[PDB]
């Protein structure tokens, strides 16, 4: 089975720092763009950040920009998100998702394979 | 911010339509609209991978469309397995990837 | 003047099929869309679909797809609506109308000119 | 699917009076709202295409107004020619959807 | 860049390229307005204006007449057909009188408009208006009483400036039957292409890359003439949407690998040369030289020009001798000595009767090469000489590696008959 | 148009095209007269006239220096050689000093002449005289006492207008060594091509055809430079004669038919693709991709690019399983998934490991295709998707027919060795 | 010229050609000075000077952004890679700031310089200065107080003349992305090319040759853009050094030789067609169909496009039936009737069901040809007719000879299987 | 043997109508242009009409124009000539002849295979 599996999420205090790691398996990871999506409890999906297939491009939400850092290892097939200066508003389940685009009419990626999600709780 | 009705409901076998609405920077900029489903506590499942297009494992009773600044998803033959959240997604020329506010289908 | 001479009435059994007609005139036939729309007595107007007379490309409403099929003859400048497996609920007046276009583009299009509505009766 | 809603369902009126007719969408259809006049037993005739515009041939006493969700058609001084059914039509989406109609009737 | 020499099959794979693959098309419908030039006439005879006006009118009327296995030929043919078939589909959506009216009426209020065409495609629309403005506001005022030998000679010089764009669009569409193979500056100014790129539903990652590589954008696109509609010409420019980006790509180059058996040569050549990329969990081969143009690490290809190939085809690079995958080769008794110049070096084949050398301009001859294949990394020498033909090596630096192994041509015996074979699988050449 | 899908061999034949086949050449010998520009000289130094006059003189002197199986390659090489050899044969005839004197003396009293050369070929002849008239009647009057910085600025602007044609003919012949690939508007105005077409020794059927398809006439022809003669420049324009017209023509396109047994693929691809026509009861194949050009039903080809083929080759379109005719195929273990776009549809080959789908811009995915060849008629869907590459189908309507039958690759076993073969007859692939 | 028809294999060898083979490159680094056009600005609004100045500035800004077996394919690719790799090596060496300073500083005192670059190559350098002289000495004096509606209209016309060259260099490098395929008149005037040829470090033989064949020089060479350096653009032109001259060269052409066995055809075609030369005690084959160009007896080729072929390969012309050398052929059951036009005649293959004739314009049908291959010397007829397609023979004259002998296709039996084969050695076709 | 065989010739009163019919056999009829040529008794050959290979072009002599109409069926390999408004001057043998052109110097068809001729008499 093609699987994404998040790890490294947990409990941190405001101002805290944490590093999520999502292991990719079953697919040619070097071929795909990879995204982090978060869900605040009882709320909707927020896009967090994106990294391109060979790491040459990355983008973040305005909530994450400057604070977070997305990176990948294509040999260990693992996606990483460093989070710095975490806040209570960052309490969410974070999903890694494989990003794919048809590219015929426009370039907007759909997310086809989604990980299990890791919870992150930010509270004093 | 792409906007959706908070909940919709229908009897089994009815047709429920979820609206998705946007602005000149996302859906109106020409960025296509994708749709996702999420059963409680599950990871989201992709239901419509582009405008209209269904991946495998999505029965023909799901349907979607895009029309200028807005988009829609219609679940025909509504069934108990459909009682999930649904989210539209597009891209915003400034905000990058934008999800809608999400809709709970209630059966 | 722009005239859409539609076919006179007909009557059919449930489960039969009907082929309505619309002769176009006074306009550059290939250049403007034709919409077919329906009025069940006692109900509001209902859109069947449109046909592009140049390419013959069509769109059908979700409620008629598979039952309807539009067609044109570019030599006779004539348009036809074919509707299959009629029902008592298809007792209606059927209209042929020329589309014209918003400056937003012909996706945003209204119906400048209309034909004499062909009433069709479906009964035992 | 844009349900259009139109009021009043009929409008008793007299010659010379200022008839005004209202149509409300269920989404911002911008100005993409035509108006049609139907006399009984006759094909409809386009009066207004963009909600403020006016078809080339039609009497200047007809005047459309409004943008977004709510719209009106006004007849500045009604003439005995004008007693008819009227429809709004949105054209922001497919399917094209029409108001249920209103009949302007002699008081 | 990284280049592995593959001694087992006298081939190199250069890795480390970043894909820029054309997934789709974006349309700018240009309206160019000429105006009532055909309603103007000159009575005076000899005149600079008459010469310019008659040239302008001729260009307008001639434009009224214009209207639109060996995998290399297969793929590049398919890509040529696909591109024009995609463009003509949009052109046929535009061609409708109602739609060109909608475009033209939008561009009355503004020089730029977006149109959602009735077939659902969303296109930019742009007005080129300078010539109609000249024709109406100045030239028509100057040609009073049909006089045209006016002393205001600035009119005539100006006229030959404003019409120049129109004449070139006419010339380009006339010469190319209405499908211009690249987007001239006359079709679309840089001020218009930059605006179109800015107004195109793509991520800023593509936006930056497209503004940096405007010439690659301009040449991967093309134009179609829609037609002439009174005092105006309607044409469309197609711009590339690069919807697959930054994925891994590599180039294989290969040279004849030969060995002497009974004193007679057995040879093989790898036929699977050219560009490869990964797209969305699949490997795609770009078998023809006319597509995958390359700048720096970025390799720019039409996705329609790709042939999907199994991921296991990488085993024709890593240990082609053991793989059960049918690696495509040509083999025979044909020892062609040659230099396959490669990004980070040269594959040099030299065989009996031909002399092969490497040298530096200051050192002179650095070495005389053994019979066989040699990968000369582009730091080992400035030049390779064959038969006294001198080949220059690339200056560009990178990693170079050698995957050692006994050549297939040596390690396996040639098939007794038929020994010469073309584009066959390797198990068919060697017993 | 009518298209038959041929399920026996994964190919389509589209019928209903009307031939326009180029049988011969009509010659117009242009004389363009520059006049005594080299006898004019400017003393004043800086001058607009001097700059234009020096450019005019330079163009004249540089022109004085200028003077003139895999069937696709063989057919188009023959066609290229035939065209230039025929053109040069006439050019050789016109070169004689007595003959250019005869042409020049004929055009001394008229702008148009018909000459019968000593070879017995009769050619049209046309003067271009506007530049000599300018040089002689006006500029030689303006340049008094070798003064050239004159205040009559209209002269310099006019001079740049009249010489523009001459400079372009020079440029085109200079760049193309005297044999231009197509007839520029500078070589022959439309006002002259219409006159040449009228004068051709051809029926009014071709006249109607050639005046409507002027761009196809202009592109099938070419120019040859004869030389420079006494301040006149002599060149010939070669126009096509379309002596075979309205006969049946059809296009064959094919994609790989593959089948699996014992888990391994057997593939065949037809190699006899491209255009066919009937000429004088013979059937003729046009294997070159660069010759036959299509406009609606009319297909325009050089007859020299044709290879004569037995009429029984049509059996490869109806009974390729059983015909004794050597139907040319390539075969092997090479299941290339691809889309062969065709006039009325697409041949969609998709095989193990590659996903294949069809869809519409307003409906989504209409169907998922089975492994094998699917002929997707262009009414079935707007698009085909392979590997997530999207191919757009043609909008053109027509009859589509399916000649059902078990694919040959399934009906017969692949030959055990050599299983992969290129451009062989079908009996050699399958046991 | 001298042509031998070789009846043993339906081929001709035409001899007597004199080599002119490109061995190296001579560089001219042009500096083109545009000047302080970017400091100039127009306040007046509508102006001819403003339109020309804005066009000049825009061309400068866009140029600131621009920066740079089937042996036919393998040879053509190797030659293409070799040329650009050779030229870019010089470009990399010129591109250093210290060197462009050295070039620019040398060209202050003079319009011409020779620079020995640090890479040890010495290059010519040439200043194009007329536009800077105009911009500085006149236009800057005209545009006082940023006024640009100057009544001295001579300024605007002059400006359009002086900048024309700059705009064309920009256009050619913009379209080609910095590597032009031939040396335009805008890149290099005839006066500049003649000056460069004089300076070229070559013998007076090549000097006379290169001055007479200036177009062949100009077409074999190419340009590379170095970049833009403030008010100036640097580009290099590459001129061909013809270091092998006057050596023997010959062309082989062939047509299908077929024979009827059990009523079935056996055919062979020689595939070693094209140009050959002797270089320095080696014979070299030029399979690249685009390279070798002929003027008179002189055949002009890139040495990088050559493939070294054994001297014994001449035995495929003398005794192909008995030579042990692997003469490359294709063979099969494929009787393609065709005309192979050759310098001094034509090979005319006609086979069952195809009619074949020769004629003259005055005689009519001279003869009806027998089935088989006929060599028709270009003195035997004016034309060859196949299927009513008329092929016209050359008028050039020279010795024609026939090396008689029973065709191989008749004298040897075809191999029972695989009978159809491509690019195989002849011992593999015939048992 | 390649044969053309005319039929339908006979006696007609002035003003009458007749339809000639020439069967073609032994050749690929759809490849060739086809013509009618007539011979008045004791006179020379007059060209009557021409039809192109796919009938896309047709021409008539000035005596035949409007009065006569040439047509062909490529499937039954038959050439036809409707003659209306026949006259005494139309009394002639009519030959169908296969037209052929080597368009090298010019397009003028020779007539290579000729039919038997059928005789038309027009008299009161
Ligand atoms: C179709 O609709 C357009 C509007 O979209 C109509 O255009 C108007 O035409 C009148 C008369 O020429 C002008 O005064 C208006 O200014 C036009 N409107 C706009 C927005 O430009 C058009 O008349 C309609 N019919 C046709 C056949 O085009
Ligand atoms: C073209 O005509 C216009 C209009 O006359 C000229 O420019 C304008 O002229 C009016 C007076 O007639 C002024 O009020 C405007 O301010 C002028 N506009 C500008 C931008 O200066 C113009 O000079 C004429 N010539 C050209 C080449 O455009
Ligand atoms: C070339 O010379 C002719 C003849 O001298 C000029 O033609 C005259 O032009 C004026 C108008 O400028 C007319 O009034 C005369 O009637 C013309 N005469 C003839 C005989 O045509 C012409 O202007 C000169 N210049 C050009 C560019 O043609
Ligand atoms: C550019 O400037 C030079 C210098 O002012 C001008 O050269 C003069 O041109 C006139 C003729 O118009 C001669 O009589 C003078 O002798 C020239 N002087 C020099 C120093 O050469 C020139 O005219 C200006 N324009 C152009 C286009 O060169």
């Amino acid at each position: 089975e093609v699987q994404l599996v998040e790890s490294g999420g947990g409990l941190v205090k405001p101002g805290g720092s944490l590093r999520l790691s999502c292991a990719a398996s079953g697919f040619t990871f070097s071929s795909y763009s990879m995204n982090w999506v978060r869900q605040a409890p009882g709320k909707g999906l927020e896009w967090v950040s994106s990294i391109s297939a060979s790491s040459s491009y990355s983008d973040y939400a305005d909530s994450a920009k400057g604070r977070f850092t997305i990176s990948r290892d294509n040999a260990k097939t693992s996606l990483f998100l460093q989070m710095n200066s975490l806040r209570a508003e960052d309490t969410a389940i974070y999903f890694c998702a494989r990003a794919r685009a048809t590219g015929y009419s426009s370039i907007t990626p759909y997310f086809d394979i989604w990980g299990q999600g890791t919870l992150v709780t930010v509270s004093s | 911010v792409v906007t959706q009705p908070p909940s919709v409901s229908g009897a089994p076998g009815q047709r429920v339509t979820i609206s998705c609405t946007g602005s000149s920077s996302n859906i109106g900029a020409g960025y296509d609209v994708h749709w996702y489903q999420q059963l409680p506590g599950t990871a989201p499942k992709l239901l419509i991978y582009d405008n209209n297009n269904r991946p495998s494992g999505v029965p023909d009773r799901f349907s979607a469309s895009k029309s200028g600044t807005s988009a829609s998803l219609a679940i025909t033959g509504l069934q108990a397995e459909d009682e999930a959240d649904y989210y539209c997604q597009s891209y915003d020329r400034s905000l990058s990837g934008v999800f809608g506010t999400g809709t709970k289908v209630t059966v | 003047q722009v005239r859409l001479e539609q076919s006179g009435a007909d009557v059919k059994k449930p489960g039969a099929s009907v082929r309505v007609s619309c002769k176009a005139s006074g306009y550059t036939f290939n250049g403007y869309y034709i919409h077919w729309v329906r009025q069940a007595p006692g109900q509001g107007l209902e859109w069947m679909g449109w046909i592009n007379p140049y390419t013959g490309e069509t769109n059908y409403a979700q409620t008629f797809r598979g039952r309807v099929t539009l067609t044109r003859d570019t030599s006779l400048k004539t348009l036809h609506l074919d509707l299959i497996s009629l029902r008592s609920g298809d007792t209606a007046i059927y209209y042929c109308a020329r589309g014209n276009c918003s400056i937003s583009g012909c996706y945003y299009s209204w119906l400048d000119h209309w034909g004499q509505g062909t009433l069709v009766t479906v009964s035992s | 699917d844009i349900q259009m809603t139109q009021s009043p369902s009929t409008l008793s009126a007299s010659v010379g009076d200022r008839v005004t007719i209202t149509c409300r969408a269920s989404q911002s259809i911008n100005t993409w709202l035509a108006w049609y006049q139907q006399k009984p037993g006759k094909a409809p005739k386009l009066l207004i295409y963009e909600a403020s515009s006016l078809e080339r041939g039609v009497p200047s006493r007809f005047s459309g107004s409004g943008s977004g969700t709510g719209f009106t058609l006004t007849i500045s001084s009604l003439q005995p020619d004008d007693f008819a059914t009227y429809f709004c039509q949105q054209y922001n989406t497919y399917p094209r959807t029409f108001g249920q109609g209103t009949k302007v009737e002699i008081k | 860049l990284k280049e592995s020499y593959l001694e087992e099959s006298c081939s190199t794979i250069t890795e480390g390229y970043l894909s820029v693959l054309r997934t789709g098309w974006y349309t700018n419908v240009f309206t160019l307005e000429v105006g009532d030039v055909e309603n103007l006439t000159c009575a005076d005879g000899p005149s600079l204006i008459k010469t310019e006006l008659d040239l302008t009118k001729s260009a307008l009327r001639e434009l009224r007449t214009v209207s639109a296995f060996v995998l290399g030929a297969i793929a590049c043919g398919v890509a040529t057909a696909a591109a024009v078939t995609a463009g003509v589909a949009i052109a046929k959506c535009i061609r409708l009188e109602s739609e060109v009216t909608a475009i033209k009426n939008c561009l009355k209020k503004t020089n730029e408009c977006v149109s959602t065409l009735g077939c659902g495609v969303r296109v930019l629309a742009t007005a080129v208006r300078e010539l109609k403005d000249f024709v109406s506001k100045n030239l028509t005022r100057a040609i009073n009483k049909n006089k045209c030998d006016i002393p205001d000679l600035k009119m005539a010089v100006s006229f030959s400036q404003f019409n120049r764009r129109f004449l070139n669009v006419v010339r380009q569409f006339s010469d190319n039957a209405g499908i211009t193979p690249a987007i001239s500056k006359d079709l679309m100014t840089d001020a218009e292409l930059a605006r179109a790129i800015s107004n195109m539903p793509t991520s800023a990652g593509q936006i930056k890359l497209m503004l940096e590589n405007r010439a690659m954008v301009r040449r991967k696109g093309f134009g179609i003439l829609i037609g002439v509609y009174g005092s105006s010409v309607i044409y469309m420019v197609q711009l590339p949407i690069f919807g697959v980006i930054d994925t891994p790509c590599w180039i294989v180059k290969a040279a004849p690998s030969c060995s002497e058996k009974k004193g007679n040569y057995a040879c093989l050549l790898r036929e699977d040369q050219g560009w490869y990329c990964q797209n969305a969990g699949s490997t795609v081969y770009y078998p023809c030289e006319k597509d995958c143009e390359t700048r720096g690490d970025h390799v720019f290809c039409d996705t329609a020009a790709g042939i999907n190939v199994a991921e296991q085809s990488k085993e024709c690079n890593i240990n082609i001798s053991t793989t059960n995958y049918p690696c495509k080769v040509s083999c025979g008794r044909h020892p062609i000595s040659m230099v396959a110049l490669s990004p980070l070096g040269a594959l040099v084949a030299c065989y009996k009767g031909v002399s092969c050398s490497i040298g530096s301009n200051r050192v002179g001859i650095i070495k005389q090469l053994n019979k066989g294949c040699s990968y000369i990394t582009n730091q080992d020498a400035d030049t390779v000489t064959i038969d006294n033909t001198v080949y220059q090596l690339s200056k560009v630096e990178g990693e170079q590696h050698v995957i050692k192994g006994r050549p297939v041509s040596s390690s396996f015996d040639p098939v007794k008959f038929p020994q010469d074979q073309f584009n066959v699988a390797l198990d068919q050449c060697f017993e």
